């Protein structure tokens, strides 16, 4: 969901 | 090399043990809450997991949370929370201390530094940082304590800041050539390296690494694969990276750098893919 952690 | 918490497709529990020597993964027993975001530390042998989020099918809940694993209990404890939930946390120890640096509650980006005694079972407030961070890279030498990158909430950051304990004050130091949010950092041996991260547009490989008696940031061999929000130790003097994501999959990958070559190359490959691990080693 965000493109630093993948969540 | 124990990495505990992480994300993959949700929040996890899994506590593994990956070992240099041997080369086989042991699996243990499993945080009392899922997490990710989360940082892992050791203080007197025993394995601190601290802050992070449980994001799953059904919420998604920051951590004030700090617990305790005994590696010879194989057991989860509780242990006392924090002032305030800290997702993306960074932690170092000074004097087998426990500071916990920003991450976020919510929308909150957190400038706030707490400070835990294990054997007082307490937190309490110190100074906070020059700056608002979260995916902050912490790393301690020479009883300093030293915050590096993250994300204030709109600017992701290459500028670092440095605690000084008695004076109870942040000084910011050289930035780094490289802006990093969810960067690896760690010291090995007498440089501090951040090691991949995000800059607002890429997974990054390039590692630097830096220099407290020259106040230098330098770059060195980047590693093999692009990685956001990986874990990291170091371990016999070598520097393990683990897991993470490159705008594509969470990898497995498990990577080491040898520091007298100045080269990475893969060691390893977890048991699962996964990402915002916490990553100690006792």
């Amino acid at each position: 969901g965000d493109e630093e952690t993948g969540e | 090399i124990y990495t505990a918490g992480g994300y993959f497709r949700q929040s996890l529990s899994y506590l593994e043990a990956y070992n240099p020597s041997d080369g086989t993964w042991l699996r243990l027993a499993d945080l009392q809450v899922p997490r990710s975001g989360l940082a892992g530390c050791v203080v007197g042998g025993l394995l601190y997991a601290v802050g992070g989020r449980n994001n799953s099918p059904d919420g998604n809940t920051d951590s004030s949370a700090l617990d305790c694993y005994n590696p010879m209990t194989n057991q989860w404890s509780p242990c006392a929370p924090m002032s305030v939930p800290r997702n993306r946390i960074g932690v170092g120890v000074i004097d087998g201390h426990i500071y916990a640096v920003g991450g976020s509650h919510g929308c909150i980006h957190h400038n706030s530094v707490e400070r835990y005694e294990p054997e007082r079972d307490e937190w309490h407030l110190v100074a906070p940082m020059l700056t608002r961070r979260i995916g902050v890279g912490v790393a301690v030498l020479n009883r300093l304590l030293y915050a590096v990158g993250g994300f204030d909430g709109t600017n992701r950051l290459n500028s670092a800041e440095c605690y000084y304990p008695e004076r109870n004050e942040w000084r910011m130091i050289t930035a780094m050539n490289t802006i990093r949010s969810g960067a690896g950092v760690c010291v090995l041996h007498n440089c501090i390296y951040a090691a991949g991260g995000y800059d607002g547009q890429d997974q990054l490989n390039s590692v630097e690494r830096y220099d407290v008696a020259t106040a230098t940031w330098t770059f060195v061999a980047p590693m093999k694969h692009r990685r956001s929000a990986l874990g990291i130790t170091v371990h016999q003097g070598r520097i393990y990276v683990l897991g993470g994501y490159d705008g594509h999959t969470f990898l497995d990958s498990v990577e080491c750098y040898d520091p007298d070559t100045d080269t990475w190359s893969e060691v390893t490959r977890m048991t699962s893919g996964r990402s915002g691990v916490g990553v100690a080693v006792t």
